[PDB]
């Protein structure tokens, strides 16, 4: 079985682009997310998605869009997309002022809040460290939690590669398998493929020895109840 | 190459 | 696109059963538990795996059995199954006689350590609580750890539910869906159907209120790089 | 049905 993705709108997809952050707050200017934003803008809008994206915003004005987003009638709605694009530790990402916790974001959509949504699935991809590890490779009553994805760039704990030209390793290999297969292949099948493609074809160059030569894994988490065709 |  | 499932053998199905535990850890016997331990057997029989059953392990029997295993010679077995049958807490599951970190134990199979599995699905799946959180409800080189799939009972930070006669919703419903299934589904979508099952099919009765008509939904979190499929 |  698979979720009803013929409803009048595909859904409204949010792309949270945060490229400046507050000198106190210790954190670079992450160069390379604009490609991102720009390519995630584009393989949304092909898929129908009425894209929005928000540039640099702070731990504050997130959860105020959230909460905009999650009280706005989704009922002609398939589904909700939620991208995230920041620095980030596990269980958290920050707005350009500070680190909020995802739980806090994510709980605005939970089935029993956004009634408007419930049944229907809840995409949120997230492109930001979780921690600080280094891959160095080798070689009817339904749970409220329910019907939620959280397609992850990294392993629990590890961190999350960016290039300064081309983007996150992440974003720009779903992006690619998104239009290559999402007229064929299953949401789940196509997350497999981005998995093989940021572990297989990358590796980091640095002059810095720690940084160089590191690999990454993407970490699927799945509370979908139901298979998800982009097509149907 | 940076991280985030 | 597909793991090569065609070596020699299968593998080994692992299937680590606790019980029954020490007065000190306050802990309940799992009553049911046993029906699970006997499923799941039986059901990874007949996809031809080597199992081997172990009951009321400690905490440190846990960690020198991860070891051994983790130096047997992998090379004829197309993958590698555990199943952590037992009490738990968020990253912990419970030897009898104490906490175990779940980091502790799957570090072992680590691509880099595990060197005859490297590039074959390592397969975990665990069934325990993740914290005490209710659910209502409503209506060249690789990564180190790629390759890992890890299938939760439940959500991250809930509770997870078992029925002292019938055995965990969890491992009811993935057996059942694997004995359905295994012949014609990839992996990742029996698993979307055992979601399917213990989010609608299954709701708590207990004459202690807080713990009555309380929902659960499993937690799929995938680290592979190919689809897998338990038939050639 | 019990907790785990």
């Amino acid at each position: 079985n698979s979720y009803k993705m013929d409803y009048p709108e595909m859904g409204l997809c949010i792309i949270i682009n945060n490229k400046n952050f507050h000198k106190s707050t210790g954190m670079t200017s992450r160069s390379g997310t604009d490609v991102d934003a720009a390519n995630l803008r584009e393989t949304f809008r092909n898929l129908k998605y009425e894209v929005r994206n928000k540039n640099d915003l702070t731990r504050e004005e997130i959860v105020e869009l959230m909460r905009d987003v999650s009280k706005e009638d989704h009922s002609k709605r398939s589904s909700f997309v939620c991208v995230l694009l920041s620095h980030g530790e596990e269980g958290i990402i920050f707005g350009t002022n500070g680190p909020v916790d995802l739980k806090k974001i994510t709980n605005f959509f939970r089935g029993d809040r956004c009634r408007s949504l419930t049944g229907k699935p809840k995409l949120f991809i997230i492109q930001a460290c979780r921690g600080t590890e280094l891959d160095c490779g080798i070689e009817h009553k339904i749970p409220v939690d329910a019907d939620f994805l959280y397609a992850y760039s990294t392993a629990p704990g590890y961190y999350s590669w960016r290039n300064s030209k081309d983007g996150s390793w992440f974003i720009q290999s779903l992006c690619a398998m998104l239009k290559q297969y999402a007229d064929k292949l299953e949401f789940m099948h196509i997350l497999t493929r981005v998995n093989r493609k940021v572990a297989t074809e990358f590796e980091s160059f640095s002059f810095d020895a720690t940084f160089h030569a590191k690999k990454q894994i993407p970490c699927i988490v799945s509370m979908l109840t139901k298979e998800l065709y982009f097509y149907h | 190459d940076v991280a985030d």
